[PDB]
Order: C-alpha cells, then structure tokens, then sequence
C-alpha cells in the first residue's frame, strides 16, 4: 500500500555519466539522473526504464 | 441585424492641383480633427454595483461552448478541451439568449456559466473585413460604362432606390462575375464598389478559404457568409475564384475531393436549401470557361460582366485618367499610342505612363515627352502567320 | 549613355519644378492621417456585448450559489454497474475525454434510477455521482432539422410534373395515405434521388416537400458531416439516424451529396478515408442488417456519376428522379409563375418567349425575367413590355444562324 | 491484459474489475432475431449452401470436421 | 562586491519566479480586458495589467 509505481520512459541521448535524456511514453521529455545502484551500460538509446 | 460596418473615409479635396484651395480644403479637413481630438480630451479630462459584480465574475474568464442548457439555472458546457461540465448559470448572464453551441463564458475555477460572448468571429473572417476604403472612386475608371452600369444596378441600386423594384415585384441580382483577360478593371470596380458602397464589404480571395484539415474550408466559408448575413447589406467579392470553383470532375485525390467539398458548401451559401439575406457577391475571374457549371448557374450569379480589352475611346479615356496627375507636355498627343491596334489593357496604359515618368526622370526632365512615350510603350509591352489569310 | 540623377539632381528636381504650396500640402496631409490614427486610438474599442442582463434581474448573495450548489460536476455515462453485487454498488463511469472510474453514489435519494449509460454527474476530487441527467441530443443535429416550413408550394415549380408526381408519390403517399399500399401490397421506395442539370428545381421540390409535409424534415448540412477527429462524420450520421428514427416519422435530405462521398477508391485518397467512412455509415444506415424504420430519404445531386454504386444502389435510393430541363409547355409555364407578380404588359406572349428560350432552365427563365424588370427600370417605364422581355432572351440566353434558315 | 481498478494516487492495482462491455458493444447484438427465410434468397444457392455449410455445419456438427480431419474455416 | 553579489540575488529571484503563457490576443473587447486563445487549451479573457 506504500508502494508508488514508477513511469515507464525511454532513453535516447546517453548525455555525461550521471544525465541521461529519457521521454515519458505518452508524455514529455526529460533529463534524469540514474540510481547509483542500478549500474550504467545498460541503459543504451531505446533501453526501458 | 448589427447593421451595416462600412468603411470610414476622409472627404476627397477636388482640386488634384497644388494650389491654395487644396490648402484649404485639407486645413479644413485638419482642424475639424483637430477640433474631435480635443473635444475626446476633455472629454475624458472632465470625467460600484456592476465593478463589484465584475469583481464576483471570474477574473481570468474562460471560453466554453454551451451545449443542452437545462433547468432554468444549470447547464451543461464544453470546456474547450473536449471535458464538459455540468455547470450552473448565475443570474448576471441573460438568459432567453443562450443556444447550443453559443460560446458562453465560464468563471474559470467554479465553472459557471457567466457570460455569453456573442461575437465568436473567427480571426480569418474578421480579417477579410474592409475597415478603410480604397480612394479608388468610379472617376478612376475609365470607360466601363456598361461594367459600371451593370454593378450599380446589383450592388448600388438595390440600396439606393430599393423602390423600382419593388415596384414591379422583380428581385435585384445577387451575384455577379466579373470576367476577362489578365487586368481590365475586374479589381477595380470592386475597389470602386467598396469606396462608394455604404454597405459591410468583405474582401476574399478563392485561395484562402482553402484550409489545411478536414472540414475547415466549409466551415470557414459557412462562418463567412454567416457573418455577411449579421452584418447586412453586404458585399462579398472572392477575387480569382478559379482557385475554388473550377469543374468539378470525378477526383482520385482526397485533397482536391476537399476542394471540392468547399465549393459544394458555397454553392450551398449562395442558393440552398433554406434561404439567402441580403449579401450580394461579386467574384473575379481571368478565365471564366473553367469554372463549373453550378457555380456560374444564373441563381447564383444572375449577372455575368466581360472585360475585354479596351477599345480605342477607352484607351484615350485610360490615357486620360493614368496623365491626369501627370504634368504632361504640349508635345505629346496621346493618339499615336491609342492607334496602334495592340492588346493594351488599363494596366499596360499605367505601366507606359510610369515608364515615360521614369524615362523623363532618367534624361534629368520632370515634364514628360512624346518620345519618352514612345519609348516606354516600346519597352514596358512584353508580347498567324504571315501571308496564311489574304 | 544615361547618367544617374546626383546629390544635385535630387536636390533640384524636389526644389525647381515647385509648387509654393506643395511643402504645406504634404504637411497638412501627414497631420491629417496622424490625427485619424490619434483619433482611433483614443476612442478606440467598443463595449463588445458580454451577455449581462439588464439589472434588476440579477440577484447578489449568488456568490451563495458559487460557494454552496459549487460543484460543478462532470458528466458521466455508467457503462457498467459491476453486477451491483447486490449491496455495495461500486458503478464505474466513463468521464470521456479524461478516464474511466471506479465510483459509488452520494446523497442520491434514488440509487436505482442510474441504470447503464445514464450520463450521470460526478463530482471533480471524489467521483461519487451525485445527479444523473437525460440523454445526450448533439446541438449540431439538433438544430440541422427544419422547424420553419419555406414559403414554396407545390404550385412555383412548373414545368415538372411527373418528378413532382413521383416525388409527392414516393414522399407523402406513404405518411398520408397508408391505406393503398397496403393494399395493394406494395411497400413503397424509402429513398429518393434527384438528380439534373445545375438548376432545373431540385432543391425547389425540397422546399415544397418540406412545406408540404408534417413530419419530420431534416436538411442536413453536407459540410458539418466532415470533420476533423477521425470517426466524427461518422458518430455524427450515427447520431442523426438515431433521431430519425426516434421522429415517428422522418424525412432526411442530404443535399450536394457528392461531397459525402463519391466513389471508394482510395491510392492517393489515405488522407480522405474519413468521408469514406462517413460515407459508409451513411450506406450501412439506409440499408444494412437492421430495420431503418419509417426514415424515407431524400438526396439532391447535380453529378449522380460521381456516387458511389453501393450508395446509389436501389436499395438506399429506391427512385432515382431526373430533372430534365423542361420542354416548352414546361417553359412557358415557369414563365408564367415568375412574372406573375411582375409589373408587365397585359398581352406578352409567354409561349413565344419559350420558344426563345431552348435548352433552357428554370433558373435561367427566372434570370430572363429579372433582366426584362431590370431592363423597363433602365428606362425609367413601370411596365416591362413584350420588347423588354425579347431583349432579356437575347442578353441571358445566348450571352450567326445563317446556314439554318 | 486485464480491466484492474487502480488507486488513483500511488497507481496500486487494487481489487480487480471481471469485465467491461461498452453500451455500443452491447447493442451490437441482435436482440430481435430476423427471420424470413432461405428461399428468400435465389439465384445464389451454391454460395448460400456453401455459407451453410462453412458455418452452421461446425457449430453443430463440430466432432465429426474433426474426426475426418476436416479444418472448418 | 555589493554590486555583484546584488546581481547575482536579483537574478536568483527572477529566475526563480514562476514562467509565464504565450497566448495570441483575437480581439482586445473592451477597456482593460483582452480576449486571449492560449495553446493548446482554450482561449481566455484576460484583465491586463496597468503597465
Ligand atoms: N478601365 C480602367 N480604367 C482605369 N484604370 C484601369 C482600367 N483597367 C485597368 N486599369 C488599371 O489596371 C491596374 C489594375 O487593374 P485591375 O486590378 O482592375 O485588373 P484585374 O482585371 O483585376 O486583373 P487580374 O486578372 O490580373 O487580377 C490599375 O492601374 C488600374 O488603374
Ligand atoms: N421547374 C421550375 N419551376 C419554377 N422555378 C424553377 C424551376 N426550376 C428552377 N426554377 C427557379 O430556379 C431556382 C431554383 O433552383 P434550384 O435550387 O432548384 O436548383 P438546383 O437544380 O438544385 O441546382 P444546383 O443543385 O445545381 O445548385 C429558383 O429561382 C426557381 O425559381
Ligand atoms: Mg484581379
Ligand atoms: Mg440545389
């Protein structure tokens, strides 16, 4: 019950390091920082998040 | 029934030439604006229940389409956003007055119905209003004595003495097409219509009730006539209607069935189904041959006017009217270039009286000259076979 | 060989060749137009009519009725009351435009009038409903009815008989006089086509139909079928047979059909399949896998080539009509009809001017007679003569036969 | 693919939903059954017994397509 | 100093103060008010300021 869902988005720009540009599928477009944990190389152009 | 908008003009001072009457015409025409500039002055120099009802109205009102008004107190609106409400209606607005798709007003946070704003005009057609009026009188046009004659009687007389025909049960004209070859004085004796019309005038071209999505052009072209008809007597003229209009074949494209689509929907505003007010139509027309039969039908367009090219008294008269304003010599005899059996339209006449200005310009002179004419007829003229007849 | 006008040139030519009064002229002329502009400026903009009552007839403490009756619910339509579950309702709604919902009631004094599809209100933060409310009745097609009957009979359309026979037939006969056809046993055609030259009393005879009937008679509008919004032509034509057959008895006229729609092929056309799909419904309504009721069509059309077969079918259109252009008994006839409440001469022969007149249509005689009143009132005459008329033949008509005599 | 009602703020499927119908799909029914008949067609009784065939004959019939090896389109 | 470190404070306040709407005016009815169609939404009257 204290569990709030996330936002699917998709990557598309692979900015610096701790930036990635990401679009809200059916929504707008952002730049985000990645959760230290979750690891980068895995989050390429198209890659779900 | 707003009544007529027509076109705020200025006197017109007689004498073309400088010289003190014309002083003191145009002073005259100064001070009484000077005298109305100051009298607004003072106006405004020497000067509750409805600021606080105002006040009560939402300050940054919205505009929603009122639709299946209900109750006498609560209504059902759109939001503009697809969304609907069902709103309530406070007393300010007027009630006995608001009708489905009336574009009410709307307090922006409750959403109450609070106003009914009865002048959604779209911005295309409040543009293709006249607000001023071309200088150019029926003394601008020379010859067209028959074109004029024509006009006045269907767009001039029905205004002026609306007692010969009643007088004989018989119904003016309401549509007229003016055709010809490529600049005779079809736009000007619109211009002229426009200048001594006291009626709303609405300037369109067939190239702009084309819009860009689906069922756009006939909307737009209902709005229009939807306007011409509140405001009336009023004058329509669609310059170069081949635009939208011309024969309409069996398309294969869904743009050109579009086309088409809009001109079946004026066809439906000229002669429909229910009824037409006062709005008469003129439209302009370079090759007439092309256009479709239902359109050029004699209930839509009752008067059919040619413009060919000038004969010789008219091209003097043109002569006449294009040197006027002109300081022309005593060495000139504008015959030579009436003579000359070639296709001169009133514009070529103007382009060789600009031509010989400027070529009199060029040799330091400020008074033309019979050669400077000849010279510019020569050049401003752009464009069978020999021993074939005779 | 042509110098260029110099800084003296200039200089000269805009100072030798001079009126005295040419400098004040222009000034004055420049403070002319400056003043217009101050001058609109100032007294600029209207009161552009807001919709305020006159007072009086308003009534404060409604800021009451703002902050109490607030709220301003939504409209929604129950698509399903989840089985009810006998107790503990829990309806959903289908707020169009922004979601579907899962609700319940709220002060509603009766829970078992919410039925499905209700279009019940709702409220904006918690979705209870709160008041239902009748059927949607779609304003466009609600006003494309005809509620004030034109003035023309079945008396100003000359020169068509048999059309106007079969017309009346096929579009009164069957709402007047059941009797006979079910009789004979005979259903008579449901859907009529008039189809002619461009002018020839198409939309004449609609006119006279639509003052003759009592019943329901709708114009529809063959622009406000199309739309943008994909389906919405469709919904529309939908919605307008629905009423139709809510009407006992309906009348529809599509008139200038051939913009809804001409033939179905598409290649080029992927940008205007929406009318074809408007279209469509249109065709599935007039005959499909369903009863169409007491709806009797009619569609009026210069260009019945363009159609669609399947829309001209005889099964949607059951008596295609032409309007030929009339022949002279027809001629003289319309002569007689539009110079009846004209001032004319006591012996103008009608019959001769149709003969003046062939391969001519209703239309056109009646610009004939306009031009004949036009031409006596170029004259200053009260009375158009024989002459007159004969001079509208030759201006209307035509605008050398030699080897015809 | 499934109609699961959702709390409208933390987005948290929250009892489920077993079925929804539009009004529109629910009167896309025939509620009145039409009945003329067969012979009220003619011409057409090779395609109008082909139809019966390649319809009625695997609602009814259905065991014995399948026991001839019979695909019933 | 003061100057630049006043600068640099005005320019966090300003830009930190909310945006602004771009609307395209169809008809400036009436004194004081404008009536104004704001993309994409609908269109408003609006009561201009005294600037
Ligand atoms: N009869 C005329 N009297 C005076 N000027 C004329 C006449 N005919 C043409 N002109 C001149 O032609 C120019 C504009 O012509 P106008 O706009 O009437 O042409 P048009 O027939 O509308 O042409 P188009 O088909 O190219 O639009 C102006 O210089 C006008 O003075
Ligand atoms: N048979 C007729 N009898 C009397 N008047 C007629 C007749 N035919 C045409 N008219 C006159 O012509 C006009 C009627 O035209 P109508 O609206 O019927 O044309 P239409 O055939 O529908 O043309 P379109 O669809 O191509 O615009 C009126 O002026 C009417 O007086
Ligand atoms: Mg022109
Ligand atoms: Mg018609």
């Amino acid at each position: 019950l204290q569990s709030v869902g996330q936002i699917v988005g998709e990557v598309l720009k692979q900015l610096t390091e701790e930036k990635f540009i990401v679009k809200a599928t059916n929504g707008p477009r952002y730049v985000v920082g990645c959760r230290r944990q979750l690891d980068k190389s895995k989050l390429k152009p198209g890659t779900r998040v | 029934t707003k009544g007529p908008d027509a076109a705020s003009k200025l006197p017109l001072v007689t004498p073309h030439t400088q010289c003190r009457l014309k002083l003191l015409k145009l002073e005259r025409i100064k001070d009484y604006l000077l005298m109305e500039e100051e009298f607004i002055r003072n106006q405004e120099q020497m000067k509750e229940e409805r600021s606080k009802v105002d006040d009560l109205r939402g300050t940054p009102m919205s505009v929603g389409t009122l639709e299946e008004i209900i109750d006498d107190n609560h209504a059902i609106v759109s939001t503009s956003v697809g969304s609907e409400h069902y709103v309530s209606i406070l007393s300010f607005v007027d009630k006995d007055l608001l009708e489905p798709g009336c574009s009410v007003l709307l307090n922006h946070k409750v959403h109450a119905v609070i106003g009914v704003l009865m002048d959604d005009t779209d911005p295309l057609v409040t543009v293709m209003k006249v607000e001023k009026a071309p200088q150019e009188t029926y003394a601008d046009i020379g010859g067209l004595d028959n074109q004029i004659q024509e006009i006045k009687e269907s767009v001039e007389l029905p205004l002026t003495h609306p007692e010969y025909y009643e007088e004989m049960g018989i119904k003016p004209p309401k549509g007229v097409i003016l055709y010809g070859p490529p600049g005779t004085g079809k736009t000007l004796l619109a211009k002229a219509v426009a200048n001594q019309t006291s009626a709303t005038f609405l300037r369109v071209v067939g190239s702009e009730l084309i819009q860009k999505y689906l069922g756009d052009g006939p909307k737009l072209v209902r709005e229009l006539f939807r306007v011409a008809e509140e405001h009336a007597p009023s004058i329509v003229f669609i310059d170069e209607i081949d635009a939208i209009g011309t024969k309409r074949y069996d398309s294969n494209s869904g743009g050109e069935r579009e086309i088409q689509r809009t001109m079946l929907e004026l066809l439906n505003q000229l002669d429909g189904f229910d009824s037409r007010g006062d709005v008469k139509v003129i439209m302009a027309t370079n090759r007439i041959e092309t256009l479709d039969p239902a359109l050029i039908r004699p209930g839509r367009i009752d008067r059919k006017i040619e413009f060919p090219l000038p004969d010789e008294k008219t091209k003097k008269r043109i002569f006449q009217i294009h040197t006027s304003r002109m300081t022309l010599a005593d060495d000139v005899t504008l015959d030579d270039l009436i003579m000359a059996k070639d296709d001169l339209s009133g514009a070529d006449i103007k382009a060789i009286c600009t031509e010989a200005g400027l070529m009199a310009l060029r040799e330091r002179r400020m008074k033309v000259t019979n050669e400077d004419f000849k010279k510019s007829k020569e050049n401003v003229l752009y464009k069978t076979p020999e021993g074939l007849y005779l | 060989p042509i110098r260029a006008l110099d800084e003296g040139d200039i200089a000269l030519l805009k100072t030798y060749g001079q009126s005295t009064y040419s400098r004040q002229i222009k000034q004055v002329e420049d403070d002319i137009q400056q003043l217009l502009k101050k001058i609109n400026e100032l007294t600029g903009i209207k009161e552009s009519d807001t919709g305020l009552a006159p007072p009086a007839l308003w009534d404060l403490a409604a800021d009451k009725q703002t902050l109490q009756s607030e709220q301003p619910l939504q409209v929604a339509r129950c698509t399903k009351i989840i089985n009810a579950d006998s107790e503990d309702p829990k309806y959903i709604i289908n707020v169009k435009q922004f979601a579907k919902f899962v609700v319940d009631l709220s002060d509603q004094v009766a829970p078992t009038d919410i039925e499905e599809g209700m279009r019940v209100g709702v409220d904006r933060n918690k979705y209870q409903i709160h008041i239902p409310l009748p059927p949607k009745i779609d304003p466009t097609v609600t006003m494309m009815q005809v509620e004030e009957k034109p003035d023309v009979t079945y008396s100003d359309v000359g020169g068509c008989k048999e059309q106007i026979e079969k017309l009346r037939e096929v579009v009164e006969t069957p709402l007047l006089h059941p009797e006979r056809f079910v009789n004979l046993g005979i259903e008579p055609p449901k859907g009529v086509l008039l189809f002619g030259p461009p002018g020839t009393g198409k939309t004449l005879c609609a006119r006279a139909v639509a003052n003759r009937t009592d019943a329901c008679f709708i114009r529809v509008i063959g622009s406000e079928l199309v739309q943008k919004y994909v389906g919405e032509g469709a919904r529309m034509v939908r919605e307008l047979f629905e009423m139709a057959r809510t009407k006992k008895a309906c009348l529809i006229f599509f008139d200038e059909i051939d913009a809804i729609g001409g033939a179905r092929f598409d290649d080029g056309a992927g940008g205007d399949n929406e009318v074809q799909r408007t279209m469509l419904e249109l065709i599935n309504q007039l005959d499909g896998f369903d009863p169409r009721g007491n709806i009797k069509v009619l569609m009026a059309t210069n260009r019945p080539d363009t159609l669609d077969p399947a829309l001209m079918r005889p099964g949607r259109l059951d008596r295609k009509i032409e309007f030929s252009l009339p022949d002279l008994e027809g001629r003289t006839h319309i002569f007689k009809i539009h110079a009846r409440s004209m001032s004319v001469e006591r012996d103008i022969r009608f019959e001769l001017l149709a003969r003046l007149c062939p391969n001519s249509t209703g239309a056109e005689i009646r610009s004939v007679c306009t031009e004949a009143g036009m031409f006596a009132i170029r004259a200053r005459r009260k009375i158009a003569t024989e002459k007159d008329f004969l001079e509208a033949v030759n201006k209307v008509i035509k605008s050398r036969y030699m080897t015809y005599n | 693919g499934d109609l699961v009602g959702v709390n409208k703020d933390s987005y948290l499927i929250l009892e489920t939903l077993p079925t929804e119908y539009d009004s529109r799909v629910k009167a896309m029914e025939v509620d009145e059954r039409p009945t003329e008949q067969y012979s009220d067609i003619g011409g057409l009784d090779k395609q109008i017994q082909e139809l019966v065939e390649a319809i009625v004959l695997p609602m009814n019939h259905k065991e014995k397509f399948e026991n001839l090896g019979i695909q019933p389109p | 100093l003061n100057a630049k470190v006043r600068l640099l404070r005005e320019e966090l306040q300003l830009l930190q103060e909310q945006g602004s709407y771009v609307g395209e005016v169809v008809r400036a009815m009436d004194k004081k008010k404008v009536l104004v169609k704001v993309h994409p939404e609908g269109k408003f009257v609006v009561d201009v300021d005294k600037n």
